[PDB]
């Protein structure tokens, strides 16, 4: 009913927003291959009123005029794709990712999906799923009695088995490179799908192409820096305290209209 | 927003109360001694402000 | 600036597992010793891994 | 910054994606003047002090050059028109834009990894809410004595 | 009651559980044939808001739209079955393996 | 949202960052072939507001005008070479250098890598290779009939058959040098590659024109000196708490005044 | 609306610029070669109503009459010109200055700059560089193979080639001097620039008339003490509380005024 | 006024902003869109560098 | 309260318990006819939050 | 939007909804023209800057 | 649902709702930590069973 | 005061080494031992360096 009242709002809720984002990151700074997330903000419209640049008189020009603004809106959340500390779980089934691609595992309804996630099983069958039981493709499939799992840089994976001197290769583990890395959808469980804004999927060996190395025994940890992330719940509490006060400024002038 | 240009000049006169008589339909017109001294139209006045 | 201390830590645990190892074999006929090597994790040059 | 139906926008807010097609964007999807495309092979996009924008791909031990950041300057800045997203647009007011390398002309110098924030000083914007909420109460009382005052008169 | 105090509830709850691992883990060290435990996480649903890709106008996409997350949820809790120290007891029942099997 | 806190946001990253190298070196404290890193650090903007210098009369110039700056930035991290003390640890595969020179070896995609490493294995084939299972340049064939490995001061390697009372010759190990040793790139597992800010890389024989000398059953261990970076930890921990004191202070500033 | 305001309104604007002062000050602790600034202020304009030493009566006159001040304002910021306490990194091509003395380097559009920071690099072509890879001036042309680079305290550069008992001079490092030194107009980057407030730039030898001598594998710290910065820190606080309770108060009057 | 150019260590003056004086300042005829005009009552407009 | 501590708790007593054995295998040296004693101990339960 | 008796009027209350046959109304429930026809296997529905 | 016009139907009508009531409260009979109470007496259920 | 005391403790660590290097070589026949000068590092007079 009054313009203020509108702007702090969006105000208000932009900020709940960055809050948001916040909480999400802090939450996840257990997570395996977890990317932190920021928003970016934008102007609202801009009433006109006066035409900056109308002809004030026959010789004379009006210089930026009344332009009245509209509140805030976020625009989009960004991720930081940049290579997250590494952590050895001493486990043979865990991989970590040295550069910049994903591993390509398959849903149960058929359509497949990116995960940078390194911690992977071995299920009833043998093939090489990850920690929710998602298919990684190609099916690396492990015979039945291995010693030992071996996970070479370039993705060959190898089985030693007993009595034999020359380790077998049971499948070629490899990653899969995007044009742009923050269009890709997150769905959960560290799953991002493709859309028309990341590009295409471009399948390829670690070690070519630009595509990373992988490492055998190692995680990727979040990227998430705490400090950052306090200063930032500071940013959001004062200028949302600074919102609220601007609210309860237009409920008096409001008030102040009702009594007269 | 470049594309804005001046379009036309709106007529601006100056006239007092003894000068102008508000005719029947509550237009003010010039009065006959007024308009005979000052002619059939006002010119406009370059002083005028709005 | 913790998994880059951390895997220190792992470094030297591994190196004095080395350490022991060798120590407990002093008289042991055939017994050859180890040593740990290690290499660095730089991931982009600028900043460290561990 | 070039909008979809052909005329350009002039934006400092920094932040910048590449969309599917290589291509630097700003956050909204609007494509940057001028054009630089990313290929795939990049490993690391380095963008100098005065706008040379490198791109370093695997096995190359030198850079390769990809495109150049120019920035636009107004000789009046204040009487762009703010056209709402973070965008202005050129008015009778500030016409006659400069395209020019950064560092050069006037031009300021480009710092990547970095974003300029906003510039409100927090602190007068409340000294200036409590100056405006008594000043709408001094002029609501005076709107309340005229009334009076009116009442009054038209009473008798 | 409001988006990001849910979250802050699911990260506590996850930092809680893996706390009752780690406590767990502590409380076996004397037990024979003990395998530790390590609890791995997910991280949770995302609300979309504007569709990351969607096509604004006629021909620019949308990169990477307000994907606004919720909290993390533990996926599973994995044993690392790996060779642990044998330890001489001289008795003539005591058996230990060396390898991967397991006693029926 | 407000100067100062942007000031102390990149003055706690800062030292976040001098924090991250100090335990990095740390870390890497018993790796040989190591060279330590030191972050440097650089002003930020610096707000004009009164000119200095500004001509406030006609006659009479401001002295020192009100510049008020931002924060820090760090312009990089940056490698002392320096040599490393060297180690008898008397094998005939472990070869140590003396001068500034590099060893030159070939990465699986065909680029050519350079390690200071010395610490040398044969893999299945005979060839030299480094730890890592990464084959030495130009290619050092040992035949399987060797009964000693002899590496010279010049690089030469030599392998002594049975039964024969000379030594044969399998090759000439070289060392590069190169114009900047700072701006090759590390890309991890003790291995550098060159860079535009490094020049090109000058193959040299080594006791010549400024390759080092090769010792054999020596090793080059790191530079790191443990003292100096527990001092540095002690001083990065207190500028940590000072300048997150002043985030504090700029916290309670910006309460009162909401509350007013 | 109401004088007290105003003049709160600029005590509390002078408190937020002298923290911010602070927080540039405790962000460049790490920083080389930076100097403190403090900020002076001064009492804004000052109302004249009742001129003083007007005639009280025929026989008397007024002694201090009824002057109201306006609030405060920020004069200018200096700089503490002051040798910082020298630390040893132990490398041959850090330099720093003992006296009084700046480097000359050369901003890529062709103009001149001054910087007292010493960690200096070689690019790939040979030259003295310094960390933002801007050229020291006078050229200093460090040749392919050099073995050791020796800076005297009166500004020689000197290169030792290989068996060769005599070393090389291939530059001479000269430090530039200016009447007013905290005229000088800081761009950032450690950079300081001629403003007609800092008179003209002397060129001196490092040790002659006044120009500092440089020491070599010495850096020169920041000279910002921080106990110092604490308390004024604490003193601001104070300040800034006292100077929102002025306008905390002056808004209870205006109530009740609002209120009549 | 003076203003800085790139690379000139020294201002480049651009003008002198001139005050103009009143001897009856309360006389003058405020016409509205914040200006006042010379009335009888307030004439002879003494342009001065301020200052002086 | 919580079920870290509890488990911590456990893993305290049992640890004691230990340190009971110890002490009373180390009080009896000098005994005649002794068998030293050792403990044996074994996972509590554990809740299927998800079945495997 | 059409009318009942099936002449065009105009509104600017952006409030819309989806009938159960697909088709784009508003909160009074006439149709907007043109005709958009949402289907049902929708997961997300954009609409952008330039109405597409 | 109904139809606004001849060929039209309404979306979503006017629903005023009150306010919330509690429906139930359940229990979580789940398998709680065990605590040690040396005791002879003391009995602990594993499953999901009752003492009568 | 804290470059002052690092100054001391890097020239005591320094003379520790030399000292060390001179144990080291008790049997190295043509060697000569070594020994540290050190020189304090004034600037006003008033400011001490360390």
């Amino acid at each position: 009913m009054i313009s203020s009242l509108w702007i702090a709002k969006t105000g208000l809720d932009a900020q709940q927003t960055n809050m948001d984002v916040i909480a999400n990151n802090l939450a996840n700074v257990s997570t395996n291959g977890f990317k932190r997330q920021r928003a970016v903000f934008e102007d609202l419209l801009y009433q006109t009123i006066r035409q900056p640049g109308a002809q004030s008189s026959e010789q004379t020009t009006l210089p930026s005029g009344l332009q009245i603004g509209t509140g805030v809106r976020p625009v989009a959340t960004e991720r930081l794709h940049s290579q997250g500390n590494l952590s050895q779980t001493n486990n043979s089934k865990d991989v970590a990712i040295k550069g910049q691609g994903f591993f390509q595992v398959m849903l149960p309804d058929g359509t497949s999906a990116y995960t940078r996630d390194g911690s992977f099983q071995v299920d009833q069958n043998g093939q090489l799923v990850t920690a929710g039981g998602f298919q990684v493709q190609p099916a690396i499939t492990i015979p039945a009695n291995a010693l030992s799992i071996t996970i070479g840089r370039d993705g060959v994976v190898s089985v030693t088995q007993q009595g034999q001197a020359a380790p077998v290769q049971v499948g070629q583990l490899n990653l899969t490179t995007f044009m742009n890395d923050t269009g890709l959808e997150s769905i959960g469980e560290n799953l991002y799908i493709e859309t028309q804004s990341s590009g295409a999927p471009n399948e390829s060996t670690p070690g070519l192409n630009g595509a990373g190395l992988l490492y055998q025994g190692y995680v990727e940890t979040s990227n998430v820096n705490v400090a950052e992330e306090l200063v930032n719940m500071i940013q959001v509490q004062r200028a949302y305290e600074i919102n609220s006060k601007a609210v309860s400024t237009t409920d008096q002038m409001l008030q102040k209209l009702t009594q007269l | 927003p470049n594309t804005v240009a001046p379009v036309g000049r709106l007529k601006l006169v100056k006239a007092e109360g003894n000068e102008v008589q508000r005719s029947d339909d509550g237009l003010f017109r010039l009065t006959a001694e007024a308009q005979a001294e000052r002619g059939a139209v006002l010119a406009a006045d370059p002083s005028i402000r709005i | 600036s913790f998994s880059q201390a951390v895997s220190g830590l792992n470094a030297a645990a591994t190196n004095l597992d080395v350490i022991g190892n060798n120590i407990a074999n002093s008289a042991t006929y055939g017994f050859k010793s180890g040593t740990a090597s290690f290499a660095d994790m730089f991931a982009g040059s600028k900043v460290g891994l561990g």
